[PDB]
DNA sequence: CAGGATGTATATATCTGACACGTGCCTGGAGACTAGGGAGTAATCCCCTTGGCGGTTAAAACGCGGGGGACAGCGCGTACGTGCGTTTAAGCGGTGCTAGAGCTGTCTACGACCAATTGAGCGGCCTCGGCACCGGGATTCTCCAGGGCGGCCAGTAAG
DNA sequence: TTACTGGCCGCCCTGGAGAATCCCGGTGCCGAGGCCGCTCAATTGGTCGTAGACAGCTCTAGCACCGCTTAAACGCACGTACGCGCTGTCCCCCGCGTTTTAACCGCCAAGGGGATTACTCCCTAGTCTCCAGGCACGTGTCAGATATATACATCCTG
């Protein structure tokens, strides 16, 4: 059969995403994630369907920045695959710990 | 200056004092303003090897070694400082360089 | 709603990091990213609720989340 | 030629919580500039709160919402529990 | 009538009056309620009554009576939540909190 | 060890001195 | 005497008046000088007269006449002199500038 | 709502290009943020100098702190034109 | 007029910092590199510092000014002036 | 033969790490710093005069910025599993922060 | 190198939901006129930076070995990505319901404002104890030369 | 024939020999702080004007649910690229004397500019009155979304 070598589809998956702006996190599983967090801060909240978006477009970006920083940390450590060591370092160095 | 033949090869040294052993009382430049040389009686605690003491004797300070570590020499060990006397140290130093390497061949033979 | 953080899938994270620029994502990330995202929302919401709880409202509207995000330094644009 | 400061106050509190300790100048001018920092964040926060909700004035509540945002964690639940205990005592004593 | 200072009635140590002016002068809002200063002095007086008692208990451990910035820098970075409040602040003459990564230590 | 705070007590004790 | 708007008198397009009323009510200071808002109106123009410029070119080079929020995210993240002004801010629906580190590429 | 104002600019700089109803939102949310940063910095700048009133010179100095590099040059070059033009009439 | 002062930050003074930082072995290139960073950090703080000084028309850069230029960039300072 | 009793490479630095973190004085030498600041400001506006403290306030911040850098470049150097920091880390630890 | 297979990019055509323009409207802004309070303008003075002088010693520069980490190479084995097949639930489009957002009107409690009053917190003086400093022992820390200890063959005891 | 203990090489922890650091006992030094006028800002007693607290009401927008298509998730298989652990090599930085240097200290000064007042002035806040530009809503062509169907583009795989 025909198969792409490992990695060749990865790059094709990047240029197919870094060129697009559509939301990546699935919406209805996010809505139920925000509600779960709001409970232990206050009960019976009601979110405007806009204010669930404004959270998603924020928490998507936060992560994409974090992943760029971890990719830098891994290219630094001389391996290609990001790992939790890289996540924790890219957060510690930011001081956002 | 002075140079002290220590076993195989000498090293760089500095004349700490100048002493006439027949006088049995040494003259040294004290430590610090310039400290003028003083003729002092040979220390009883101070021990002299004969080679230094037959002819004019002098305690030395080695360059690179700490004063507390610094020790005595004979006079046969001392040849007046000369670039030719520095060369022979270097030839021995080069001869000491592969000396560690020549021993390592037995370690090379030990590992293999 | 016992476990919804398990709802942010493995392909969800994989899709995000693919936008980020990575190539190979090690297995322990897919769990560990959830730990980061969670502790992000617990800070953004806990602020958004406070603005709401102050105005006596019972709805966390977008004009709140934009404010809560602003103090975070992560200013947001497009909503108010 | 007067530059008013909190040097008297911080020093008074210090005797309440360490009846022996005293504070040195260069350490005071830190506290004299830490308060002037917090008091510029809290107030500067309950200045945007009132503005957002379109209320013109700044009242105590607007400070609770200002504290519970800046002071992180256990301080938030102790400050506001220390604030109200004051303001309640004040009004009841007036 | 006899004058009772407003900082007394609140029981606070910080001055409530001096704050009540600062809110007006700093132009934080067009009007300032009478509840804000009393509430704002307490919070301040609480925090300043926190860093100190911590700094103090750091002083006694270094066998010095007086508080000096080195004690303050130790009182703030050790605590986890005060440090988070002053995350960006840099204390003059402060020194650093002693920390050596475990990988560097000899073996 | 010569310079130590030893971190006696961290969790808040709300103004027992009051 | 017919009323002439301050914005039109100054030749600008942004509302000098609306900026002026905003400066008063925001409680920035007790008094606002006469020349303060007109100066701030111009500074506001030139910041929009440049972001809308760079984004305007993004439309052409991308062949879509209407500027969509991505065309903003390409106008600012390309230009360094602007990016630092917009360092912390996120733009919704903006995506990211496309790049991949050299080690990744085969 | 700075949107009518923004359109007037865009239709000037680009007589053909249009703007989506979300970009306006970006700009209406953007201009307000820059205005707040500048006017906010301007207020703090007058307070440090004990001055009571925000004036023409306060905003100019408030700009050169925020706008980086080349923008500081042309913005203050633009601002001075407006005041001189306004003061002309 | 002043010239060539950046090399005044003595090479040990780079390690003496780095010790307090907590690094053990320092490569050869760091020294020449760090000056490059510190010089960038001053041209930021000093500038913002000068601008206020120009603003109040006062020639001498007041100690209170530097506390402000720092406060704007995000590195607040405690104890100097206030 | 002839041994000067030199400490092991690595244990003088740790020692003097333990000596500086404990201490608190200023490290960058005062006067050669002052002649730097006067030289930088001489560029932005000629013929300035610096108040005494205003020079001190800088050095107090310029130190505690670098120290914040090294304590963060080290974490990058530990990361590649090596000990010696290197300019390919201060180039990292400044781009992670986004300050660039 | 040669060549099929693949994916994205590219063209033509078909709808739409959506942004651009029209039109009415009313609310904020422009005209006009002060008023006093903030801001500029002039000596002045003094205190406080810049500047020079010389001793002096703490420290920076410099030199050399070698000890250990930087780095390159390599073997590898497993935790990855890729693809298929199945199976979830996400998204879309409605139906119906109602908390509650937003807005009105009423008017009372609250805060701005002011004159007179007074004591809190200011600057200035002065002092003596907390503490930096130095000295020399006592004590701890580190480095290293000499030193008991399993892993092998050799000759062991022998089925 | 098989079988396997002993001997010699294998190779540690441990004392010492220093260096570094702590302890403590004086020994001045200066600023922490206590005290003293006093003044000017906080306090008190009163009025006035309205911001918002409060109550009621009109509709939006959100929540709940649900049935259908189908795209995304999930699990399994597999094959191989890479993280990593090991070895080896060498260069380069730490350690520690020497040798040079310029920071520092203390000391004097000079004049420069930041900090008061006096004065005087002129500019913006406040107010009243009139109207047209910005806003909201309506609509109506229309550029972009969308479906479908070429034209190369890279990717392997020999």
């Amino acid at each position: 059969p025909h198969r792409y070598r490992p990695g060749t589809v990865a790059l094709r998956e990047i240029r197919r995403y870094q060129k697009s702006t559509e939301l990546l996190i699935r919406k209805l599983p996010f809505q139920r994630l925000v509600r779960e967090i709001a409970q232990d801060f206050k009960t019976d909240l009601r979110f405007q369907s806009s204010a669930v978006m404004a959270l998603q477009e924020a928490s998507e970006a936060y992560l994409v920045a974090l992943f760029e920083d971890t990719n830098l940390a891994a290219i630094h450590a001389k391996r290609v695959t990001i790992m939790p060591k890289d996540i924790q370092l890219a957060r510690r160095i930011r001081g956002e710990r | 200056r002075c140079l002290a033949f220590h076993g195989p090869l000498m090293y760089e040294a500095k004349i700490l004092k100048i002493w006439d052993p027949s006088s049995k009382m040494y003259t040294s430049i004290p430590n610090d303003a310039t400290k003028e040389i003083k003729p002092q009686k040979l220390g009883e605690d101070e021990s002299i090897p004969e080679e230094i003491i037959n002819g004019k004797c002098f305690f030395i300070h080695y360059q690179g070694w700490k004063s507390s570590w610094d020790e005595w020499v004979g006079y046969d060990r001392i040849r007046a400082y000369n670039e030719e006397n520095i060369a022979m140290k270097k030839r021995l130093a080069n001869e000491a360089k592969e000396a560690k390497k020549s021993l390592l061949e037995q370690q090379k033979k030990k590992k293999l | 709603l016992r476990d919804n953080i398990q709802g942010i899938t493995k392909p969800a994270i994989r899709r995000l990091a693919r936008r980020g620029g990575v190539k190979r994502i090690s297995g322990l990330i897919y769990e560990e990213t959830r730990g980061v995202l969670k502790v992000f929302l617990e800070n953004v919401i806990r602020d958004a609720v406070t603005y709401t709880e102050h105005a006596k409202r019972k709805t966390v509207t977008a004009m709140d989340v934009v404010y809560a995000l602003k103090r975070q330094g992560r200013t947001l644009y497009g909503f108010g | 030629t007067r530059k008013e400061s909190y040097a008297i106050y911080v020093y008074k509190v210090l005797k309440q919580v360490h009846p022996d300790t005293g504070i040195s100048s260069k350490a005071m001018s830190i506290m004299n500039s830490f308060v002037n920092d917090v008091f510029e964040r809290i107030a500067g926060e309950a200045s945007r709160l009132a503005h957002y909700n379109k209320r013109s004035t700044i009242t105590s509540r607007e400070i609770q919402t200002a504290v519970r945002l800046l002071l992180p964690g256990e301080l938030a639940k102790h400050a506001v529990s220390e604030g109200t205990k004051a303001v309640t005592k004040y009004t009841s004593a007036k | 009538a006899k004058a009772k200072t407003r900082s007394s009635r609140a029981g606070l140590q910080f001055p409530v009056g001096r704050v009540h002016r600062l809110l007006r002068k700093g132009n934080y809002a067009e009007r300032v309620g009478a509840g804000a200063p009393v509430y704002l002095a307490a919070v301040l007086e609480y925090l300043t009554a926190e860093i100190l008692e911590l700094a103090g208990n750091a002083a006694r451990d270094n066998k010095k009576t007086r508080i000096i910035p080195r004690h303050l820098q130790l009182a703030v970075r050790n605590d986890e939540e005060l440090n988070k409040l002053l995350g960006r602040v840099t204390i003059a003459q402060g020194g650093v909190l002693p920390n050596i990564q475990s990988v560097l230590l000899p073996k | 060890r010569r310079k130590i705070i030893t971190s006696e007590g961290i969790e808040r004790s709300f103004k027992n001195e009051h």
